């Protein structure tokens, strides 16, 4: 077992400072390297930065070459990083990530091997950048009007994520709930739907059942042929 | 300071064929090269490091090659749960750069089943409406979807997205919201879903007229 | 105060040559010759030990290269005591037609679709034993359907409909007697025919005896040929006659639909050991640059020096006290 | 090496210095201590396996060649064949042979430097209020707690505090 938990992040506003936690759990003595990788949902990965023995990284990418700073601290076992002055491109799932070596290099056992390819990664926090508001969804439904389809359209809510289930989770085949997409509002909106048989509607119940943690937010909205 | 370009952005083969990534690389680059399997929801998982050395207990159907610039990943016998992302890293320039991505497909040719829903009051009462089209369980994942309003094509006022392949079956689904103001809405009459895809010999349309039923 | 800068050492340090000193410590090296293999020619490739079958048996169905008609390859093992054929005969540019097989990446094989009207076509070899007397896999054996009557002349066309070039094999029967020609294809003058769009020749039987092998004084003889897509290949023949029932396509030049591209074939005596470079004393690491291992070499390999030993510094001089 | 530190004033390595390559030991009221310098260690290391990346991991890849034994007897055309062979091994024998003591008496000599420029940034730190004893150590002519060694070790050691005592201690009869 060598797995690494990734604490903090959240939803702050541009400009301002944020560290995360990695706490280094496992087969690592910590005496080997750490690296950060942060991905935003919708882009690749990127790697972000190193850290190694005490100070001898320093090793930070050109994105955030005068912004983000790597702290290490053994004593505890948890790896960290101070992400100051934050921008809106900087909102990304943010990846705590072992760091292997051929044995042929690492001469000293603490020191940084210039060459590092990751092995185990983390669970990852999300951390997102906006002057947005926290605000939970609308929810609207998408009418049914031998096979049916109905939806709940979920909207204008922020940040993500939100949840929906049907019939409280009794009703699993034929559901698809689609990705957000982002308004230029700076809202998500989503659709979630549901195809039923045709003869289900007038004696069978559809309700879709949405949580919005970020808000404590929780809406039932029974969906009818209009 | 080094980019990593993958080809092609997605491709698609049958379970059980073999299917080669490519991961081209501006200056040379040998001794390190990482490839990664990235499943949707999860974190990326190591295959191969160096450029042929694969990770630990890691299945022998991954293979990887290449030297100084092109590098390939084989995917020997592939099975229906490798629907994942593939992504290579390399060094040094003490600045460790990843590629863009490779995604990887696992059917017959099949149709979208095509809805449309018009706006709910309820969002109407909030000023704003969004008409919904949804293209259900279809295969390959190219589609178009076109707006009309009383048969003018909207341009700037939709969105889509699209799910990942479905585990289930193997196909994709494909919603699409045009949005617009109330005022807008109750000033036309016919919206109208037109939707494109090999598995339908004409573009299919889909509609509805605001205040019947 | 006092404030001592220093470095460190270790009790067990390393000889290594420089420029001005033949023999000076330092606190660690490397080596740079491989010089051991692990006695096997190959983990993480994918490979198939023929033994006893033939590499060229492959292509036509021996009893012993029943296992591997269809196999997919990217390390291919040849084995010594190997036999091609189980009924004596010998292929027609035998030498070049492994080399293909070798970097094939395996094959696969499709019913080329002929089908007879009025012959023997199940004829069978004590030569071919498997189970009960049999013949080539892959292959029909064609005879008059009764005893001593003349052999019908007749004529086949196959089209090469795969994108791959074909690779197709067909047999001359030379009888062990001029009475068993008689006996198996009637009597009177026996002309083959094969033509394609690059290809055409035409075979006739010698019939006699010769030295007894396998128990058969007659004799079978491949000849085979590459053909491109869309090409037919014309079977024409009044007997004598050994027919392919199947084409074999190299796994290297499919699609990506089979595909299993590239293969280096070998001859080894090794066992085999699934826990990139090839000598004949077995395969061999390639971390290092160097080996001193063997001067013949295939695939990604250090290259081959004289010294036996060549240390790599790794750290500072040691020096202790 | 050429700069005179390692095997040179330096009169012996440390085997009791395991967390790094090179390192103070300090001896004052507080007793007597040692620490690995990291920036210096790191620094030798960059440089080995910058070497190392250039030689491991490397190879070329060939496939069909010349054959390189023979069972029977040829002449002409076999000489060649075997000529070319020899003459192919000598030459890669060499530049293997010559590489090695080449990079080995750089390594030798880069981690010497790397020695020698850290007993110059500590002398040039120290300012006149040390002497170099000539044994890669210094006597420091002031009171000097572990705090204050630690401060010569971090590079935060601020001279003008000490210079008074330093220079009296120093100057006098």
């Amino acid at each position: 077992e060598v797995q690494l938990l990734e604490s903090g992040g959240g939803l702050v506003q541009p400009g301002e400072s944020l560290r995360v936690s990695c706490a280094a759990s496992g087969f690592t003595f910590r005496d080997s390297a750490l690296s950060w990788v942060r991905q935003a949902p919708g882009k690749g990965l990127e790697w972000v930065s190193a850290i190694s023995g005490n100070g001898g990284a320093t090793y930070y990418a050109d994105t955030v070459k005068g912004r983000f700073t790597i702290s290490r601290d053994n004593s505890q076992t948890t790896l960290y990083l101070q992400m100051n002055s934050l921008r809106a491109d900087d909102t990304a799932t943010y990846y705590c990530a072992k760091d292997e070596s051929p044995p042929i290099y690492n001469l000293m056992p603490g020191y940084y091997s210039t060459y590092y390819y990751m092995d185990v990664w983390g669970k990852g926090t999300t951390v997102t950048v906006s002057s947005a508001s926290t605000k939970g969804p609308s929810v609207f439904p998408l009418a049914p009007s031998g096979t049916a389809a109905l939806g709940c359209l979920v909207k204008d809510y922020f940040p993500e994520p939100v949840t929906v289930s049907w019939n409280s989770g009794a009703l699993t085949s034929g559901v698809h709930t689609f990705p957000a997409v982002l308004q230029s509002s700076g809202l998500y909106s989503l659709s979630s739907v549901v195809t039923v048989p045709s003869s289900s509607l007038g004696t069978q119940t559809y309700i879709c059942n949405v949580n919005h943690k970020p808000s404590n937010t929780k809406v039932d909205k029974r969906v009818e042929p209009k | 300071e080094i980019v990593m370009t993958q080809s092609p952005v997605t491709l698609s083969v049958s379970p059980g064929e073999t299917a080669t990534l490519s991961c081209r690389a501006s200056q040379s680059v040998r001794s390190n090269l990482a490839w990664y399997q990235q499943k949707p929801g999860q974190a990326p998982r190591l295959l191969i490091y160096g450029a042929s050395t694969r990770a630990t207990d890691i299945p022998a159907r991954f293979s990887g090659s290449g030297s100084g610039t092109e590098f390939t990943l084989s995917i020997s016998s592939l099975q229906s749960d490798d629907f994942a992302v593939y992504y290579c890293q390399q060094y040094n320039h003490w600045l460790r750069t990843f590629g863009q991505g490779t995604k990887l497909e696992i059917r017959t040719v099949a149709a979208p089943s095509v809805f449309i829903f018009p706006p709910s009051d309820e969002q109407l009462k909030s000023g704003t409406a969004s008409v919904v089209c949804l293209l259900n369980n279809f295969y390959p994942r190219e589609a178009k979807v076109q707006w009309k309003v009383d048969n003018a094509l909207q341009s700037g006022n939709s969105q889509e997205s699209v799910t990942e392949q479905d585990s289930k079956d193997s196909t994709y689904s494909l919603s699409s919201t045009l949005t617009l103001s109330k005022a807008d809405y109750e000033k036309h009459k016919v919206y109208a879903c037109e939707v494109t895809h090999q598995g339908l010999s004409s573009p299919v349309t889909k509609s509805f007229n605001r205040g019947e039923c | 105060a006092t404030l001592c800068l220093g470095h460190h050492a270790v009790p067990n340090g390393t000889i290594v040559k420089t420029i001005t000193n033949d023999r000076i410590e330092v606190t660690n090296a490397t080596e740079l010759v491989q010089n051991s293999s692990i006695g096997e020619i190959c983990k993480g490739k994918k490979a198939v030990d023929l033994g006893s079958c033939g590499i060229l048996g492959t292509i036509i169905g021996p009893p012993q290269c029943d296992l591997h008609l269809e196999f997919k390859a990217d390390l291919i093992i040849e084995r010594r005591n190997s036999s091609d054929i189980c009924y004596p005969g010998r292929f027609t540019n035998e030498e070049a037609l492994r080399q293909i097989i070798r970097e094939s990446g395996g094959i696969d094989k499709e019913s080329m679709g002929f089908r007879y009207s009025g012959i023997r076509t199940d004829g069978a070899t004590s030569a071919c034993k498997r189970t009960v007397s049999s013949f080539y896999s892959e292959m029909k054996w064609l005879s008059s359907s009764m005893n001593n009557q003349v052999f019908p002349q007749l004529n086949q066309t196959y089209r090469n409909t795969r994108k791959e070039p074909a690779l197709i094999v067909w047999g001359v029967h030379h009888s062990s007697s001029l009475d068993e020609q008689n006996k198996l294809y009637g009597t009177g003058n026996k002309l083959i025919t094969v033509g394609s769009s690059k290809y055409q020749q035409s075979f006739s039987p010698s019939p006699g005896a010769r030295p007894k092998v396998n128990g058969q004084a007659g004799r079978i003889d491949f000849h085979w040929m590459l053909l491109d897509p869309g090409d037919t290949v014309t079977f024409t023949f009044n007997g004598a006659f050994i027919a392919p029932d199947r084409a074999t396509f190299l796994r290297s030049n499919a699609p990506s639909g089979e595909y299993n591209g590239k293969s280096l074939g070998i001859q080894s005596d090794a066992q085999i050991d699934e826990s990139e470079c090839f000598t004949p004393n077995g395969s061999i690491p390639n971390d290092k640059p160097f080996q001193n291992v063997n001067r013949i070499t295939y695939g990604a390999c250090p290259r081959y020096v004289k010294h036996s030993t060549l240390k790599l510094a790794t750290g500072m001089r040691n020096v202790p006290e | 090496g050429i700069f005179g530190a390692i095997a040179g004033f330096i009169e012996n390595g440390w085997e009791g210095m395991v967390d790094g390559w090179y390192g103070f030991r300090h001896q004052n009221s507080e007793g007597r201590g040692q620490a690995a310098d990291l920036k210096s260690t790191q620094a030798a290391i960059d440089q080995i396996n910058g070497k190392l990346n250039r030689l491991i991991g490397k190879t070329n890849e060939k496939f069909h060649q010349i054959e390189k034994e023979f069972s029977e007897v040829e002449g002409r055309i076999q000489d060649l064949e075997k000529y070319v062979e020899d003459t192919k091994i000598d030459l890669w024998s060499y530049n293997a042979e010559l590489l090695v003591a080449l990079e080995n008496q750089h390594t030798i000599d880069l981690t010497d430097s790397e020695m020698n420029k850290l007993f110059e940034k500590t002398k040039k730190q120290l300012r006149e209020n040390a002497e170099d004893m000539g044994n890669g150590c210094f006597k420091i002519y002031h009171k000097c707690d572990n705090a204050c060694i630690g401060s010569i070790r971090n590079g935060t050691y601020d001279h003008n505090v000490y210079r008074d005592e330093a220079l009296n201690n120093r100057f006098q009869i």
